[PDB]
């Protein structure tokens, strides 16, 4: 079973890179689609993006494109996110999900997509 | 973009009776593999949401058989056989076939 | 990465008249050749052992003798080859035999290999396919002295036969695949086993082990696997072998009944 491990909250002035960790274990961060939700509080929570098994790699939200990178190390199966300018708006509990990329056997598997294990939640708050 | 309506916002339930929670996508979630990709989240204040029901119907590994999931195409229900003191929160349906995923605005189950 | 995931149960059971080979590369036709070399007598105990993962450390590893008569009716992919060697860790030399879907490498180095080695086959998202890894099978592998790829010889009710024998400074391995009908996996009759590869390799081997393949689940790491084998153990006798006209063994006695 997956388990995920996060990283810790923040404050930062608003002009800086915040690096959310996300550290995986019973499954390698190869075999696992990862996505990151975010969730301001009051508000429903969003998608800001993650894998794609098949026709690419990375896709990401359209409100997002050009402030988040994603990175992944394989060496120590953890999934960095980073995004750059900050803004009063971005005070909000930021969620690493995953899910197995594939199901079924070597012979007869199929591509799945989805959220399925949750992390805990890293809250990043932009004050002064 | 693939937008999900939820209903009703607020539904209050006796502790026990069954209650029903109502997604609604504008776009048919009909993806190319054959399966239709539609996830049903639970969220309880202070945790993390954590999948209660994947693909329509199948449940997740740990989850109760007091839920249950039901629908096709653009109508879909979450059914709760009996409410207990542990099912208060708000829950969330999802889907993940066309990019960019999304989620919809949350229904808050309560007691009294 | 070395985990315990296979546990093993045996039984025993009866050799009949198999494991025969070609003792040297000559053609002989129509003649009774008398030869002593390293053969397995005929009803001989043989050890049948079932690996079962389902999803601690009961995976011993087994003696190698004077060499070893192996014997499978599993299909080609879930037992993937053998491991060879005195200590199998860092300190001696090892042999690897691991076998895939497109061909067979055979490499001797200083493995340190896991307590309870499996090949594992995941996907990886990258490649976007089915890989193999050794990392179950070793944690690290040095010095490494031999390496030989070739077309694989666990191909595909089919009996898959293989003789070991360690012999001055040469690995012998002779193997023959035999479709049987449906009934006792060790068969009747003969089926003598054809001269595979002698490999030059120059090490001391006195513990053998086999190696299965694991799947993972995607759905307790991985996938719930079973693999039935027998092994019986080669002993110093003298056969008399016929070769009929076409060069075939279709006959052999063991002089000792
Ligand atoms: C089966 O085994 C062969 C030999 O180990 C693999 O072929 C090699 O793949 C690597 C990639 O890591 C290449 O660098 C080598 O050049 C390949 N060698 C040969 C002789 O082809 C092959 O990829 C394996 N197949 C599977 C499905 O695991
Ligand atoms: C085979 O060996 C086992 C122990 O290794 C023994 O109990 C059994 O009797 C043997 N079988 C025969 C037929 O001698
Ligand atoms: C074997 O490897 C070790 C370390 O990798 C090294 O110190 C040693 O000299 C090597 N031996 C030979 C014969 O290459
Ligand atoms: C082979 O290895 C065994 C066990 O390590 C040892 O007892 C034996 O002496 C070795 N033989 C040779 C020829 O090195
Ligand atoms: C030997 O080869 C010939 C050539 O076709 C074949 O007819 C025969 O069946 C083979 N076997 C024996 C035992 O003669």
């Amino acid at each position: 079973e997956v388990q995920l491990v996060e990283s810790g909250a923040e404050v930062k002035k608003p002009g800086a890179s915040v690096k959310v960790s996300c550290k995986v274990s019973g499954y390698t961060l190869t075999e696992l689609s990862m996505h990151w939700v975010r969730q301001a509080p009051g508000k429903g929570l969003e998608w800001m993006g993650g894998f794609d098994p098949e026709d690419g790699e990375t896709m990401y939200a359209q409100k997002f494109q050009g402030r988040v990178t994603m990175t992944e190390d394989t060496s120590t199966d953890t999934a960095y996110m980073e995004l750059s300018s900050l803004r009063s708006e971005d005070t909000a509990v930021y969620y690493c999900a995953t899910s197995t990329a594939v199901a079924g056997t070597p012979d007869l598997f199929d591509y799945y997509y989805g959220m399925d294990v949750w992390g805990q939640g890293t809250t990043v708050t932009v004050s002064s | 973009e693939i937008v999900m309506t939820q209903s009703p916002l607020s539904s209050p339930v006796t502790l026990g009776q069954p209650a029903s929670i109502s997604c609604r996508s504008s776009q048919s979630l009909v993806h190319s593999d054959g399966n239709t990709y539609l996830s049903w989240l639970q969220q309880r204040p202070g945790q993390p949401p954590r999948l209660l029901i994947y693909k329509i119907s199948n449940r997740f590994s740990g989850v109760p058989d007091r839920f249950s999931g039901s629908g096709a195409g653009t109508d879909f229900t979450l059914k709760i056989s009996r409410v207990e003191a542990e099912d208060v929160g708000v829950y969330y349906c999802t889907q993940a076939t066309q990019f960019p995923y999304t989620f919809g605005q949350g229904t808050k189950v309560d007691i009294k | 990465q070395c985990v315990n995931l296979i546990t093993r149960t045996q039984s025993y059971t009866n050799s009949f008249t198999r494991g025969v080979y070609y003792p040297d590369k000559v053609f002989r036709s129509s003649v009774l050749h008398s030869t002593q070399d390293l053969f397995l007598p005929f009803f001989s105990n043989v050890t049948w052992f079932h690996a079962i993962h389902v999803s601690r450390f009961d995976n011993p590893v087994l003696p190698f003798n004077d060499g070893v008569y192996f014997a499978s009716t599993e299909k080609s992919n879930i037992i993937r080859g053998w491991i060879f060697g005195t200590t199998l860790d860092s300190k001696t030399q090892s042999l690897l035999i691991v076998n895939n879907a497109t061909n067979v490498v055979i490499k001797v180095c200083e493995f340190q290999f896991c307590n309870d080695p499996f090949l594992d086959v995941y996907y990886h998202k990258n490649n976007k396919s089915w890989m193999e890894s050794e990392f179950r099978v070793y944690s690290s592998a040095n010095n490494c002295t031999f390496e030989y790829v070739s077309q694989p010889f666990l191909m595909d009710k089919n009996l898959r036969e293989f003789v070991f024998k360690n012999i001055d400074g040469y690995f012998k391995i002779y193997s023959k695949h035999t479709p049987i009908n449906l009934g006792r996996d060790l068969p009747q009759g003969f089926s003598a086993l054809e001269p595979l590869v002698d490999l030059p390799i120059g090490i001391n081997i006195t513990r053998f082990q086999t190696l299965l393949a694991l799947h993972r689940s995607y759905l307790s790491g991985w996938t719930a696997g079973a693999a039935a084998y027998y092994v019986g153990y080669l002993q110093p006798r003298t056969f008399l072998l016929k070769y009929n006209e076409n060069g075939t063994i279709t006959d052999a006695v063991d002089c000792a009944l």
